[PDB]
């Protein structure tokens, strides 16, 4: 029937309003935000060429660092930063092809579908070795905004990443299954994280990169030991706020 | 959302999950 | 005696004097409930459509062998002009859901011999098998004009040329007629009865049918024992059928199909 | 004493969707309080029900959120939308954006039309929903033989039209390779019943905004990832 | 005793009806449909020659694809389709021998014995590596009729199949046992699936392959990583409808 | 604290028939409603009890669902079926089709005979079931010394004959390499007691349809896969 | 059919199995 | 084999076991019920023919 | 005979063992 | 002596340990 869209909202009708029909609703709850995001999606990749018992040193190789910034949003080395920082845009890895892979790390599924302005959740991380060679790796988890501590070994032949009280994981041997998984709590000093854009600066002299919020992440993952590892994120107890537009899709 | 296990979580609720708290 | 039976449906009525009862497939009847997959209130209880539509099917001769058969695709067999109001209403609706009440007729004499198997089968291949051509909208749901032989369906019939057929041992449209008796049926034994009465409910892969693309039910008349008779006995033995759509319900009213 | 165990054949497998949790490595941590927040929503369906813009084609094949109408009654529909959450027409609506991440839908669809012509302009449209089976309606005679509503212009600016969920199946696919009877459900066409009429000093062309969203009994199910593409 | 088969049904007798005998019935329930079909049967085979960290690309090699269509009925590349589709007939792999293997994939036990027209059930899938070389594979499960998403990697050196929210499995290492098993729910938009034939078309212009129902499957399995894997199906909570003939067997 | 476990010697083994389930990777999903359906059956035995056709040999060694009888009484049986669910005679009956997927059976077997001759044709048959031990019955004198029923033609067209379950063992094998006392149980032969009799103008040969199925107390057990073959 | 385990399923019934529902 | 490169023994509904990999312990064990059509089995001799 | 486990069998008794039945 | 487990032994006491018996 008639209505007035200028009001800001119109009724949600079913066939019975205008015609001789009945509602046809069937129970369903797979559309709940918590359920939808509570599943692992590829969100990053990591690579290391140094052994376990050595000093961890930030490195890049064909767009792959040996450390990661835990955030579904695009992250990568920004303007020669020591470690990956959150990006404001995505770029192709190749300077020619004009086709993916991208050089930036992110949860494609989150970026392509995040119809909200802010979000809150815990993060379940999964780290998998890309080949079947027996794993031998040490990973260090650093809470959001905490010191990276990229120091020297304090003792000979020991993994420097394990030389911390920070949560760290150590997997090695033919009894293992070449993967690691764990869940970390929301650690940002912010109440909720911006899911897409942050209309502001992060410092008092407004010199930072406009668009990036301060400490908008779940911490970082530093890795040492041989191999390339893919990373998955699973959003636990996911909560979203303020509906907003989805990424535009080219017209068919 | 995606909580389909009969037996209770092996880890405490305060450890398995972030502790939600109201500042008011 | 107790074999005299009359059945009314709208402005039509069938009558037999040698019935052996009515067999209800799956012991179910179409109750005429509206499909829960449609929001629009269905059009139903159309008396002009809930009747028996009678049509001639085939001539039975001594040349037919066991398992030679005639197929009647449903609802398509009645989607033509002779389908009356059932047809005219069906053609103007996207979806249709219904069961079938059927009586096939065939008389001979106390001196003739032979028997037919009358059955209803869901998802029973009605496509043309006298070609390697892909079945089309106007060739897939037609009432058989000639008796179908039996050998070419035991292992199915692939729509591929004769030379490829060699490397194709089985097709999903196979019909092991030795077990056709597992389908709701009745037997028309010339010495016993001249009619068979069946009824089946609505079955399909979904709540209601987009009939234009699917003939979910098929009425089949197959000979079990070849027709026999001596010189002097009537030679013209024909088979007929009265088909009634049971409580059909229609959804998705639109312009007619052509 | 130790418990005897039978290691299943899938040992070490990482199930991305297992309904179970993993080991907590930094527990007893408080989630930064956010009780002051507003605007939270818990069901993605909420988004699907927000009327969003359809992409109509401009005379120069450009995409615009409306279509034109004037002092005449064309023998063909002003616009035609195939009812599929896959329609290129609704490709950038919130409804389609959400539906792309689900396998099937069910329920009503709301097509909202907002007349933007002058207050002096009048006219009537016939919005029709034609179920499939006999193809797209070629004339007004055919269109009005299916589900339709006559929209008369006046004080109220918009018309909320509902495409009833008429399907052979309880659920319908969100997308498809080739159209099937479970992924394509007919067309919604809007015709000019009476010509748009108006006095002098009024532009001949009126613009009608077009939007879509899921109806009151609309639902989606089965979370999935849509065919990836390169933004541009 | 006497009866009349033309009725459509005759009595189920035991020795006591005509003779001086007793019923000899003993309890038994291994004939129940649910029990009978609740067991794993070989139903498909898969093969991949590309590594985990690479872009998945549909391929065929001696009648073996690197993706599968989940259905007990015959499936295979049909008329150069990108991925396997449900077939309407079975063909020998060899153009000469006139003997199996067949080039089409299916649960032979289901095809040879499916005395029903429609069926309903959940599917327990088992995937096993054909040799003892340490496994390193990623499998993606795509619900019935959902997008295959055969896209490029969005990030370098990551398994593209894992770049999804779709249910996917990742097994690798010497701690694993070279197999994967899981159960998926019935996901077809159809209420029940046709077990043998579908007397109709799947599109409105009736141009599809007559005999094949629309979306009559349990989804698909895409695989990447080195190796050949055999697949088993187990029909959970199996329900069947409308009795129908079994496949004919040559006369001894 | 972690639980001590003793990994059994069969770690990683995939048991195709383990009575246990595996991990669900897409739960909380609704199975498309099918409450409207009819024709559901839950026991395969239902199928075994449906009388299905036996394959008799034609004069040209072709397979037909019946046998012939005329105005004479042969000194030999019209048909002979060895009671084994393995009989080539019932190879394509639903009973045999189902039995092929089970290891053993027990209970009655129903052999249904339907007279298709004219209404003017009369006659009597002697259907006999001879248990093994002394070989196949060579004469009517021998056949009538075992279990038998005399079938008289008339108003009722068919005769439902039951082969009593007479066995040294509680269960019997469905198939075999070589016949044993647990897989072969004798023969069912139908003889012409009196000649088929009729008036002039009636074809000399009458056709009797032959079918089989499990009786009221018939059961099968132990699901198995039968010897595979190439369809043709 | 082939359900021979004493202890209850570790996963919820709604997750372990498809959820059966009647449209009427 | 009904399909290329598959173990024909697994192409059955009969109970079958499949063990493979460095995570396994090179053995298999299981229990089967008495399945003979005989009530009891002869442990040594059977004074007769079959 | 050689049944020395405190906790009940994980598999049903009808599955773990052959089902004994009397024909009389 | 060196029995520090909360849950009872998985194996029967008659199997886990030698059965002590007095001849008088």
């Amino acid at each position: 029937g008639v209505d007035n869209a200028e009001k800001g909202k119109v009724s949600d009708d079913n066939a019975s309003t205008d015609f001789v029909a009945e509602p046809v609703k069937l129970p369903e709850n797979q559309t709940r935000v918590s359920f939808f995001y509570d599943r692992s999606t590829l969100s990053s990749v990591l690579q290391s060429t140094s052994d376990v018992s050595s000093k961890f040193t930030p490195s890049t190789a064909k767009n792959l660092q040996n450390s990661i910034l835990l955030t579904p949003l695009p992250s990568d080395i920004v303007n020669n930063s020591v470690l990956p920082e959150q990006e404001r845009w995505i770029s192709f890895a190749s300077p020619t092809t004009q086709k993916p892979p991208y050089k930036t790390k992110q949860d494609w599924n989150f970026i392509m579908f995040s119809p909200f302005t802010y979000y809150k959740c815990d993060l379940e991380v999964t780290l998998s070795k890309n080949d079947r060679e027996t794993i031998s790796s040490v990973v260090r988890y650093v809470p959001c905004g905490a010191p990276s501590d990229l120091s020297d070994q304090t003792m000979p032949q020991t993994p420097s990443l394990a030389d911390t009280r920070d949560p760290h994981m150590w997997v090695v041997g033919q009894g293992t299954t070449n993967q690691i998984s764990f869940v970390i709590p929301y650690t940002s000093p912010l109440s909720v994280l911006p899911s897409v854009w942050f209309n502001g600066f992060s410092n008092f002299d407004n010199s930072s990169r406009f668009g990036v919020a301060p400490n908008a992440d779940f911490g970082r993952l530093l890795l040492q030991g041989q191999g390339t590892f893919s990373v998955h994120y699973r959003y636990k107890k996911m909560r979203v706020f303020c509906p907003r537009p989805t990424v535009f899709i080219p017209w068919p | 959302g995606n909580e389909g296990v009969i037996i209770n979580n092996y880890y405490s609720n305060q450890y398995q999950n972030s502790i939600d708290l109201s500042a008011n | 005696s107790d074999r005299v039976s009359s059945d009314t449906a709208g402005n039509t009525a069938t009558n037999t004097q040698s019935t052996v009862g009515r067999l209800f497939g799956f012991g179910q009847r179409h109750k005429g409930k509206h499909p829960a997959s449609c929001a629009d209130t269905a059009t139903d209880k159309v008396l002009a459509a809930e009747r028996y539509y009678t049509i001639k099917l085939a001539s039975w001769t001594k040349t037919q062998e066991s398992f030679d058969h005639i197929r009647v695709p449903l609802p398509h067999a009645l989607a033509g002009e002779n389908g009356g109001v059932f047809s005219s209403t069906l053609r103007r609706h996207y979806l249709c859901k219904c069961g079938w009440r059927i009586q096939v007729q065939c008389n001979a004499s106390q001196f003739h011999a032979g028997s037919l198997l009358v059955f209803m089968a869901p998802e029973f291949d009605t496509s043309n098998h006298s070609t390697e051509v892909e079945p089309r909208a106007d060739t897939a749901f037609k009432v058989d004009a000639n008796w179908q032989k039996h050998a070419q369906i035991l292992t199915g019939h692939a729509y591929v040329n004769t030379t490829t057929k060699v490397n194709v041992p089985l097709a999903l449209n196979h019909q092991n007629f030795w077990q056709w008796t597992t389908y709701p049926h009745q037997i028309l034994n010339l010495r016993t009865n001249t009619t068979c009465d069946l009824e089946v409910p609505y079955v399909n892969v979904c709540p209601t049918s987009s009939w234009t693309q699917h003939a979910n039910w098929t009425l089949v008349i197959a000979v079990l024992t070849p027709l026999q008779y001596s010189q002097g006995s009537a030679t013209t033995i024909e088979i007929t059928a009265s088909i009634q759509p049971v409580k059909p319900v229609f959804n998705g009213l639109r312009h007619t199909v052509v | 004493s130790p418990f005897p165990v039978t290691v299943r054949e899938h040992a070490g497998t990482f199930f991305s969707t297992t309904p179970d949790t993993t080991v907590p490595v930094y527990g007893n941590t408080i989630s930064t309080p956010f009780d002051y927040m507003c605007g939270e929503f818990t069901d993605l369906l909420s988004l699907c029900k927000i009327p969003t813009f359809l992409g109509n084609l401009d005379s120069n094949k450009k995409r615009i959120p409306y279509f034109s109408a004037t002092n005449s009654t064309p023998a063909t529909p002003l616009v035609t939308y195939q009812v599929t959450l896959s329609c290129s027409c609704m490709a950038n609506s919130m409804l389609a954006a959400v539906a792309r991440n689900f396998n099937q839908y069910r329920g009503s669809l709301n097509y909202l039309f907002v007349f933007t012509g002058s207050a002096m302009t009048k006219g009537k449209f016939l919005i029709s929903y034609t179920p499939p089976g006999a193809g797209e309606p070629k004339t007004l005679d055919q269109a009005m033989q299916a589900t339709y509503a006559i929209w008369d212009l006046g004080l109220n600016s918009s018309y909320n039209f509902t495409v009833p969920f008429i399907s052979p199946t309880h659920y319908r696919q969100t997308s498809y390779n080739t159209p099937t009877i479970t992924s394509v459900d007919g067309w919604l066409t809007v015709w000019q019943l009476t010509p748009l009429t108006y006095p002098l000093g009024v532009p001949n062309d009126s613009h009608i905004l077009t939007l879509v969203s899921g109806g009151d009994d609309f639902t989606l199910r089965m979370p999935v990832t849509f065919t990836k593409y390169v933004p541009q």
